[PDB]
C-alpha cells in the first residue's frame, strides 16, 4: 500500500509591507545656523 | 539647570505669533525650524513674513469670526 | 543618624562636577570609584583632570550648543 502522507510541507509568509522610509533627525536649529553662517545664535543677535 | 536649558533651547528654536488685543499676546508658538523657505536657517524670518500677511490676509477675508482673530498650530510639518 | 551616614557615604565616594554659570552650579555627579586611573583610589583625582580637559574640550569644539554647557552622568561602567 502506498503511504498517503508526502513530505511535501505547507508555507506561511511573512506579513512584509514596507511603505515610506523616514527623514532622519535633521539637525538642531542651533547646530543648522552654525555649519551655514560660522557663529552660534548667541554671537548673531550681539549684533 | 534643566529649567534654564530647555527655556534656552526653546527660545533660540521657536517663535511666538501675536496679533491685536489678546489676552496674553499670544497666539500659537511654532518652531524656527518648519517656518524656513531655503535652506539656510536665517530664512525662517522671511517665511515668517507670509505668515503674518497671511494670516491677516485672512482676518480681512473672514471677518465674521468671533474676535477678528485666529489662532496657530503647527502638527507634523504644517 | 540615616541621613548623616548616607550624606557621609556619598561625600566621601562621589564628585560634583561644574562648569560656568549654571543654575546650582552643579552639573552631573560621578562616583570616585569610576574615575580611577590607577589601581590605588587617590588616582581618582588624576582622572578628574581628563575630564575636566574633556569636557572644556568639547565646548571649544561644539559652541552651537543651548548654552556652552554639557551634563555629566555615569550609568553602569562609562
Amino acid at each position: 500500500h502506498k503511504q498517503k502522507v508526502t513530505q511535501e510541507l505547507p508555507e506561511s509568509t511573512s506579513f512584509d509591507v514596507k511603505g515610506i522610509e523616514q527623514e532622519a533627525t535633521a539637525k538642531p536649529f542651533a547646530k543648522d545656523f552654525w555649519e551655514t553662517h560660522g557663529e552660534t545664535l548667541d554671537e548673531y543677535n550681539s549684533r | 539647570m534643566a529649567m534654564e536649558q530647555m527655556t534656552k533651547f526653546l527660545k533660540e528654536s521657536t517663535y511666538t505669533f501675536t496679533g491685536d488685543d489678546v489676552d496674553g499676546d499670544t497666539v500659537g508658538v511654532i518652531p524656527k525650524n518648519m517656518m524656513q523657505v531655503n535652506s539656510d536657517p536665517k530664512s525662517w524670518e522671511q517665511g515668517r513674513d507670509i505668515l503674518e500677511e497671511a494670516r491677516k490676509g485672512i482676518i480681512a477675508s473672514n471677518p465674521w469670526i468671533t474676535n477678528k482673530q485666529l489662532t496657530m498650530y503647527s502638527q507634523g510639518d504644517s
